[PDB]
């Protein structure tokens, strides 16, 4: 359901960081949502 | 606030 190269893993704080595996780039907010 | 990159691709 995400873009590609587009992760949505739960670091051990209990929170789901969303990384993109292509340019490098992380963001905690979603793609999907908009 | 930062989030941790990848590391497996």
């Amino acid at each position: 359901f995400l873009p590609k190269g587009w992760e949505v893993r739960h670091a051990p704080n209990g929170r789901p960081f969303f990384i993109d595996h292509n340019t490098k780039t992380t963001t905690w907010e979603d793609p999907r949502l908009k | 606030q930062i989030p941790p990159p990848y590391v497996e691709p």
